[PDB]
C-alpha cells in the first residue's frame, strides 16, 4: 500500500525523514487531542493505551522519565544544548510542558515502538515525516504535528 | 579553499551552500537559517548519519565538494 512503500531517508541511528505530499485525511483518521500543553503524551497514549482517560498522558510522561535517564546523554537532538540529564527532565516533567520528537526519539526506545510525527500545513498536506524506530507506517505510532504547535493522534484508515 | 556542498531542508529540498571546512556547524546553521527563515534552534544538522556539533569545525565530519548535509526538525507542540 501507499504509507509502506514510502522511502525513508536514514536520519542517525534509528530516525528517519520523508518528505512526500499527500492529504493526510486520505490514509488517516485524526484523532483530536486537547490543547492543553500535553498534547503529545495524550496523542502517544490514545495509541499506546487500550483505555483513553484525560490523565493517561501522565502514564507516558512516567516512561519519558526512565526513558530520559536511560537515553538523553546520547540523544543526537540534545547535542549543542548545554543542558544535563538533570535539568531537562525536572523541566519536561513539568505539567503542561511540550514535547515532541526528542521524547519520541527516548520513547520509541524505552516503549520499542516505532513512533512517527506527520508535519502537515494548514491545508492538511504532508510536507514531511520523521520516524523515530525501525518499524513501518501500518505498524508505528502515527502523530499529526499541526501549526508547529500542536499534536493529534492518527489512525491509519484499513 | 571554499567548498559547496547541499544542504538538504526541511520540506527535503536541497540547494548549495558555499563553506569552509574550518567554519563551525554553528556558522553553517546561520546560513540555513538565513536562506530558510528559520531560528538555530529549531533544527540540527547531520552528515553520513552522525550530528553535527555546533562548537565544531565542518571538516571534522569530512564535507566534501557535493556532499548533502540533513537539516532535521526539533517539533515541539
Amino acid at each position: 500500500d501507499f504509507l509502506d512503500s514510502l522511502i525513508w531517508e536514514r536520519v542517525v541511528d534509528d530516525q528517519y525523514v520523508t518528505n512526500p505530499t499527500f492529504c493526510i485525511s486520505d490514509y488517516f483518521e485524526i484523532v483530536r487531542q486537547p490543547g492543553d500543553g500535553n498534547c503529545f503524551y495524550h496523542s502517544i497514549a490514545e495509541l499506546f493505551f487500550d483505555v483513553k482517560t484525560p490523565f493517561s498522558f501522565r502514564k507516558v510522561k512516567e516512561h519519558l522519565r526512565l526513558a530520559a535517564d536511560a537515553f538523553y546523554d546520547t540523544e543526537p537532538e540534545a547535542i549543542g544544548t548545554g543542558v544535563t540529564k538533570e535539568e531537562y527532565i525536572q523541566a519536561a516533567m513539568k505539567d503542561n510542558e511540550w514535547g515532541g520528537s526528542l521524547e519520541a526519539s527516548m520513547l520509541s526506545k524505552q516503549l520499542q515502538i516505532t513512533i512517527i510525527l506527520w508535519v502537515v500545513n494548514q491545508t492538511e498536506q504532508v510536507t514531511a515525516a520523521i520516524k523515530f524506530g525501525p518499524g513501518r507506517v501500518s505498524t508505528a505510532l502515527n502523530l499529526m504535528h499541526v501549526g508547529r504547535t500542536h499534536f493529534d493522534a492518527l489512525r491509519v484508515i484499513n | 579553499a571554499t567548498l559547496n556542498i547541499l544542504v538538504r531542508n526541511d520540506k527535503g529540498r536541497s540547494s548549495s551552500y558555499e563553506v569552509q571546512l574550518t567554519q563551525t556547524v554553528a556558522v553553517l546553521k546561520q546560513q540555513v537559517c538565513q536562506r530558510e527563515r528559520v531560528q538555530a534552534d529549531q533544527f540540527w544538522l547531520s552528515f553520513e548519519g552522525k550530528p553535527m556539533d555546533d562548537e565544531h569545525p565542518l571538516g571534522e565530519y569530512g564535507l566534501t565538494t557535493g556532499c548533502t548535509v540533513f537539516m532535521n526538525l526539533r517539533l515541539r507542540g
